[PDB]
RNA sequence: GAGAACAGAAAUCUCCAGUAGAACAAAAGGGUAAAAGCCCCCUUGAUUUUGAUUUUCAGUGUGAAUACAAACCAUGAAAGU
RNA sequence: GGUUGCGGCCAUAUCUACCAGAAAGCACCGUUUCCCGUCCGAUCAACUGUAGUUAAGCUGGUAAGAGCCUGACCGAGUAGUGUAGUGGGUGACCAUACGCGAAACUCAGGUGCUGCAAUCU
């Protein structure tokens, strides 16, 4: 009776929002180099997360009904489709909705010289910590669709909003970087994301408060090639950037205290 | 090759179903505790059958499983009684028998008139060692086709320890 | 029979679920502290028991599939004075004493931190997937973590000796059950009561001709010494590597080409089809 | 659950700006600086550059020539310890640690269930941290081995309540204190009755005090003395087990008894009296110090911590022989006894008149100072280990932390709700454990004076308190029944 | 050894979310796909930005609570957590937020006529005969006396009760749909 | 499907199978498999206290409903839920 | 390399029928006083490493096995389809062009890879 109320309750909307649960859909065309990347960018988003077996057929730009469909079913904003083609080679599709409604799309072909966690050195880390970030580009606060990349991975890879937070869990950074200063007119280019996990030293020159941090990469290193991209309707937006809701001369003291200013 | 791989007794299962529940239910009970020392159990109607008179959840049979030497005794004092003589049939494909008797006075135990007659369902269900991996919790397994009990190996079995004849066809 | 189209059909359970030892379902539970009040790492003290012996694991958790701060053991014990009784609770509880002095002895506090200071480390405890029972020697090994000074949050319950119809403990029984006194009075009624049966358990106890009442003093001077070096040493092996491996592919079987199987069909069908 | 407000509009805009960054600028100005001892000396101008707390150790040890680690403070207004220059020259205010680190007690081991009585007190071995003695309100002591959480022998003899119990510096005698009228010594090992038991005074014994070691010779027992309400004291040979020589100065019942440093008795008494006693005279009095306008409850002295574990360090490695336990004993005694080269022990008292007063009874039977502040009774009084602060217990719910030298107040520690009842120390001078009539104990952080850790656990009143040497492990007993017992 | 990082231009923060937006002007030829000495550069540039991301939020203000043992939802004493901000960094929402406001039918009734609504303290009312307490609706309720107890007075009297109170319990799931549709 | 006296088309026991012609509050579409199915043990709930909703005539430092949060309660060896 | 314990991926890891295993380690195994749970020491519980055994489990090998997975100008630039033309045709629907572009089918290869700690002629 009151098992699967808890479902709906959980599936409805709130206040303080619960985590964006990631999906990752192979398509028709997946291989197992495609099916290796999934993974190793699904191993930093667990536990929020879900990957089917099966291939499906979907045309996320011709046709969008069946990624509503699996979104409204599982209760995921997140998907990530996997395409290939000898246009498009290592295609990953990144979606975002708003009540079941599709938000946004965006292409990223991987490159060819991708790494993965296997091939590095193996060293330690935590299963589904927060991660810190790093985005190097001027073209991520300007441009609309760096904007919109840099709008993804913060919203994909944060997990859960918190107040407070311990210094033993500041373990890795995500780094996204551009390559390279462009001008409008030229080809837009690559997104290159890269892995590191910290380590501390007593630094001297600091002391006891600030340490030396040095780097260490584990990967997975990829590299985005963009594709095509759409984009919100201005209307959504209004409605989705909207806050829940939830004075003058009055100020609470220490001790409470509702004060009032005379003046 | 058999060393260790034997055939020991796994249990013997002593069954009585009852077609009405009360007194004769509770009597037939007071004859597998007495003779087995330990508390039997009351199985329910599965579905109600009108046929045989009886509803859904009733408790309708009561049942005991003896393990060890006392199965031993029990097994072949209720083997005389079927006169150390069984049938082709009898024992299943996976190499455990039954019988049955009538009359459970015709094996030691007196009568008393306030109690009554029963009969009883000897099953006799066997293995060798490692029959546990199929059993135990931890590491779950299916034991392998050549360490398998069947109906050739535990026939023989019976037809030496006991001495017993198997008879048909 | 079965449908080859079933056969296909249906989907199996996680490898090394389908595996008896371990258990996914639970994992889950631990897979996440909370995780949504606050980032933490996470620290288990994973306990399996196995015929023969006494096993003490500690691991991380980590997309990796893990990794060990602490190793503890059966075989270590004697190392510590003591041979006997592997598989009994009082072994067990000894292990406990001992693992936590060593992850503290390489931890290094007594014999990125800022902000203060030592911090307190802090364990949960792996179930397994033994069921839960009043005196289990797997709750004993809890137990001798917390004279190490291991932190998992417990009950008396779980040991033996605690009363069911009331909430009460008797610390004189859980005493006797850290020395093996109650195993030892056991030896005791054997002694008096026959000895056929004296002569096949002990039988190694026997050899040495050690006491059931002195064996618990013995007991007692063996946590002793686990505190006085709980640092652990590496044996030092007979063999390499390389003979080891030798050694063993003399009776590990190896595989064939597609051209010896086409060799063995074509013989086949020379003999077993053309008229005998 | 009453909450800490939360924070404004404005307050949140303030938090979401970058700011601050340690920095440290470089930092290179020339400021002059001064040493200064807090004992007496003054060692005179250096001149450098700006530099980490670390490295003027550093520049000390070479210029005195030790390698001791020193503490360090600053502008003594204020009194607080680059770090201090942020708050604007510079007088430096070096001091000796005894360097170690005893940790935050934090979490409970389960409670241990034994005699079905409330725990009246509790007293660990000097030695070793696994063997700890507890005197019950049940006929029973029992002494617990600490380490495994169980029994170690279940211990009867007595036909009354008992009230105080204490261990032998030496470690081979516990003595157990008695509502009835009777003092039996015990051995830790065997747990058995040592001969008949000490028979002599003729109401219930008060407080227990042994002879330390420095004063003994080498190669003899401790002599046990034992304070009673009938107002005698008497003072118990072990071997012979009969008293040598009563002594009956006070009138009233003594509220408690000390063996000081130089062959000196001590006893805090009903009468409003403390009376300093020598023991060479073969009972007599040479010096009566009044000021109390109540009664006198406790008496503590600078050396206590030292004359109660006698010879035995945090270490708890054993004297090969007595001449050894002689040389050890005097060097742990003359670690905190020369202070400025010269063998002044400081005496304290509390009383009901709210009011404790600073003795110093072999220069002056006048008190140098009245340490007046609590509005109810105050209780316990304790010295830190080396002497140094002095704080007191008190039944108005609050701790006052007042300097040992010149009997000045420092601070009060507030937290406990209900009446506090006794305190005891960190052996490094730093954490400070407390028990009060509520459930909780609290642990104490004297350098920043403030509460470390709040640890609740009994079911009831809390009674008795006791730190262990080495400093893993704290006791605790009261109404509850329970025995808890505290670890990091 | 040395802490400290310089840039041309400062860096924008995000230490709700614990990120840090660097505009400082990148290399092509460092960042080219041929290059060899490449992923050096990355590291560089990126542990900078790290060591000023850690570098704010070490000196920010922290948690430093005196609870200990069993904190049944939250921290030690000897842990110190430290306060962050909220998120600067506006994302788009997952949801739509919940208002479906409607008034249906009653409320509107009783702000006309107020009918304050009410104090609304338990389950239990009380019996006379029995002694006991015994509600109401929950357990053996003043509801269902009339079904069990054994004489009634004044066709069944018992089943009349049973529709009577089915049809109030048919009405009130009537008078959702209207509202639930309205 | 293969066996056991009375015992039969349907009485209970025993062995091997249904990737789920298990029943998962529901409706489907997926997957839980040492379960959410069946069986046993342990237990309140319409809790109390404060910022957003709205309503009062003693505007009742909020009096009470409602939205949320926090202490608490239940259970378990705990992780937790 | 073998083996135990924990696993990451979660069928190249499973399923069906046979075959082999030196060492150690798993394992089966023996016993019911103690704590514990059962209709039943079979499960679970405890005690011993003794009396025994590789017979299973487990790990490999075997098979034009049953499945699954990868690769391809094998099928195929095929169907589907955006866009363009006063293209065709009575309609149903289908060529031309500028752009994307599947799956069965058919042939070829493979039959678990690997993180951490201890221990073996």
């Amino acid at each position: 009776n009151a098992r699967a109320k808890r479902a709906l309750v959980k599936r409805e909307a709130k206040l303080v929002e619960n985590v964006k649960q990631a999906l990752f859909i192979p398509g028709q065309s997946c291989n197992k180099n495609l099916h290796d990347i999934m993974v190793d960018l699904s191993a930093l988003k667990k536990p929020d997360m879900k990957r089917f077996n099966r291939k499906n057929d979907i045309h996320p730009f011709e046709d969008m009904s069946p990624l509503e469909f699996f979104s409204e079913k599982n209760d995921c904003s997140l998907m990530v489709l996997m395409t290939s083609s000898k246009k498009r080679k290592n295609n990953m599709t990144f979606i975002r909705t708003f009540g079941y409604k599709i938000y946004d799309m965006i292409e990223l072909m991987v490159a060819d010289n991708f790494k993965l966690l296997s091939d590095f050195k193996k060293l330690t880390f935590t299963v589904g910590l927060k991660p810190m970030f790093t985005f190097q580009g001027a073209a991520f606060d300007t441009h609309p669709v760096y904007k919109q990349i840099k709008s993804l991975f913060l919203d994909f890879f944060r997990g859960e909003s918190t107040d407070l937070q311990d210094v033993a869990g500041l373990q890795h950074v995500i780094s996204m970087t551009i390559q390279g200063d462009f001008q409008d007119g030229e080809p837009l280019p690559n997104v290159l994301f890269r892995v590191y996990k910290l380590k501390s030293y007593k630094s001297d020159q600091g002391g006891k408060r600030l340490p030396r941090i040095e780097l260490v990469e584990i990967g997975p290193r990829l590299d985005f090639k963009i594709g095509r991209i759409h984009t919100p309707s201005p209307d959504m937006v209004t409605e989705a950037h909207k806050k829940p809701k939830q004075k003058k001369n009055v100020e609470l003291d220490i001790m409470g205290d509702k004060l009032g200013r005379i003046h | 090759q058999n060393p260790m791989r034997d055939l020991k007794i796994e249990k013997l299962v002593l069954n009585i179903s009852v077609g009405e529940s009360g007194d004769r239910l509770t009597r037939a009970s007071k004859v597998l505790e007495q003779l087995s020392g330990q508390t039997p159990v009351q199985s329910k109607a599965r579905y109600t059958v009108r046929t045989f008179g009886i509803r859904r959840n009733e408790k309708i049979a009561v049942h005991v499983t003896v393990r060890g030497p006392k199965a031993e005794e029990i097994l072949e004092r209720g083997l005389k009684v079927k006169e150390y003589q069984l049938r082709d049939r009898n024992f299943s494909a996976t190499g455990n028998f039954g019988f049955g008797i009538d009359e459970h006075i015709d094996l030691g135990i007196k009568y008393d008139p306030s109690i009554g007659i029963f009969g009883m369902d000897f099953y006799v269900v066997m293995n060798r060692p490692g029959a546990r991996v199929t059993r135990r919790k931890r590491c779950k397994g299916t034991v392998g086709n050549s360490h398998k009990t069947t109906k050739e190996d535990t026939v023989s079995w019976f037809k030496q320890k006991y001495d017993a004849d198997v008879l048909d066809k | 029979a079965k449908s080859s189209a079933y056969s296909s059909r249906f989907q199996t359970p996680f490898r090394r679920r389908r595996e008896g030892k371990t258990d996914y379902y639970q994992r889950k539970r631990l897979v996440t502290q909370h995780k949504a009040k606050y980032n933490t790492p996470k620290y288990r003290l994973v306990v399996r028991f196995t015929n023969k012996d006494i096993i003490c694991q500690i691991i991380s958790s980590t997309i990796t599939g893990d990794v060990v701060l602490a190793a503890a053991y059966s075989h270590e014990l004697p190392r510590y004075g003591i041979t006997h009784g592997l598989t009994n609770w009082a072994a067990a509880y000894a292990t406990g004493l001992l693992i936590a002095r060593r992850t503290l002895q390489k931890l290094g506090l007594d014999e990125e931190a800022v902000e203060d200071g030592p911090r307190p480390f802090k364990v949960f405890l792996d179930i397994g997937l033994q069921r839960t029972t009043t005196g289990a020697r797997v709750f004993g090994a809890l137990k001798g973590a917390s004279d190490g000074g291991l932190y998992v949050p417990h009950s008396e319950n779980r040991f033996p000796g605690w009363d069911f119809e009331t909430e009460e403990i008797d610390p004189e029984l859980l005493r006797s059950y850290i020395f093996g006194g109650h195993v030892s009075q056991y030896m005791e009624e054997l002694a008096d009561d026959d000895e056929e049966r004296f002569s096949e358990l002990f039988k190694g106890y026997l050899a040495d001709d050690i006491d059931a009442d002195s064996l618990e003093d013995i007991y007692t001077s063996a946590h002793e010494a686990i505190r006085a070096d709980p640092a652990f040493k590496p044996t030092e092996k007979k063999f390499t590597k390389e003979q080891y491996a030798a050694e063993s592919k003399k009776y590990r079987q190896t595989k064939l080409s597609k051209e010896e199987r086409a060799a063995r069909v074509a013989a086949k069908i020379a003999a077993l089809a053309g008229q005998q | 659950s009453t909450l800490i407000p939360p924070p404004s509009k404005k307050q949140k805009k303030e938090a979401q700006l970058p700011r601050e960054v340690a920095i440290i600028p470089k930092d290179l100005p020339n400021v002059s600086i001064k040493f200064q001892a807090l004992d007496t000396g003054d060692n005179a101008l250096r001149v450098p550059g700006a530099i980490s707390e670390k490295q003027l150790e550093e520049l000390l040890n070479q210029l005195n020539g030790t390698s001791v680690p020193y503490t360090f403070s600053c502008t003594i207004k204020a009194s607080d310890p680059y770090s201090s220059l942020i708050k604007p020259q510079i007088t430096l205010l070096y001091t000796p640690r005894a360097v170690f680190k005893v940790k935050p007690v934090t979490r409970s081991s389960s409670a241990i269930a034994g005699h079905g009585s409330t725990i009246l007190c509790s007293a660990f071995a000097p030695h070793t941290s696994s063997r700890m003695v507890t005197g019950a309100g049940d006929n029973t002591a029992r002494i617990w081995d600490c380490d495994t959480q169980t029994p170690m022998h279940t211990l009867k003899g007595h036909y009354n309540w008992v009230l105080c119990v204490s261990w032998s510096p030496d470690g081979e005698v516990i003595a157990t204190g008695s509502m009835d009228n009777t003092i039996r010594l015990w051995d830790p090992k065997s747990g058995q009755c040592l001969g008949d038991a000490l028979r002599g005074h003729s109401k219930w014994i008060t407080s227990l005090s042994w002879e330390p070691i420095h004063l003994v010779k080498p190669g003899s027992k401790p002599r046990l003395a034992s304070s009673s309400k009938d107002g005698t004291i008497k003072i118990w040979d072990t071997v012979s087990r009969v008293c040598q020589y009563t002594m009956s100065g006070h009138t009233n019942s003594v509220s408690c008894v000390k063996w000081g440093g130089q062959g000196l008795l001590y006893s805090g008494s009903h009468d409003r009296t403390v009376r300093v006693w020598d023991i060479n005279s073969q009972g007599r009095c040479i010096n009566i110090l009044k000021s109390h306008a109540h009664w006198v409850n406790h008496l503590s002295l600078s050396t206590d911590y030292a004359l109660r574990i006698g010879a035995f360090d945090h270490t708890g490695k054993k004297p090969s022989t007595p001449e050894e336990a002689q040389k050890k004993a005097l060097e742990n005694y003359e670690k905190i006894c020369k202070k400025n080269g010269n063998s002044e022990e400081m005496m304290v008292t509390a009383s009901d008149d709210y009011t404790m007063f600073l003795w110093n009874p072999l220069k002056s039977t006048k008190p140098i100072a009245r340490m007046t502040g609590h509005q109810k009774l105050v209780n316990h009084v304790a010295f830190s280990p080396d002497g140094r602060y002095i704080v007191s217990a008190s039944f108005d719910n609050s701790i006052k932390l007042w300097d040992g030298r010149d009997g000045k107040f420092i601070s009060t520690f507030r937290g406990h709700v209900a009446s506090v009842y006794q305190v005891a120390w960190s052996s490094d001078c730093r954490l400070l454990v407390s028990c009060s009539k509520d459930t909780t104990l609290k642990v104490w952080d004297v350098r920043t004076r403030k509460l470390s850790v709040d640890l609740p656990g009994h079911k009831d009143e809390v009674y008795t308190v006791d730190w262990s040497v080495d400093g893993k492990r704290v006791c605790s007993g009261g109404k509850d029944k329970m025995v808890r017992l505290w670890t990091h | 050894l040395p802490v400290t990082v310089e840039k041309p231009i400062p860096v924008v923060y995000d230490l709700g979310n614990l990120a840090a937006f660097d505009s400082n002007v990148l290399d092509k030829n460092d960042l080219d796909s041929s290059n060899a000495r490449r992923e050096e550069k990355i590291k560089s540039l990126t542990r900078d930005n790290v060591q000023l991301l850690i570098n704010q939020l070490l000196s920010l203000p922290m948690k430093t609570t005196t609870e200990s043992v069993g904190g049944t939802g939250g921290q030690s004493s000897v842990m110190t957590l430290l306060q962050l901000p909220d998120p600067t960094t506006d994302l788009p929402r997952e949801k739509p937020l919940p208002k479906a406001k409607a008034m249906t039918k009653w409320e509107k009734f009783a702000a006309k006529k107020g009918i304050k609504p009410k104090e609304r303290a338990g389950k239990m009312i009380y019996d006379e005969a029995s002694g006991e307490w015994v509600p109401k609706w929950g357990y053996k309720g003043a509801n269902k006396k009339l079904d069990d107890q054994w004489l009634v007075e004044v066709i069944d009297p018992r089943t009349l009760n049973r529709a009577e109170r089915k049809r109030l319990v048919k009405k009130n799931e009537k008078q959702q749909r209207r509202n639930m549709k309205n």
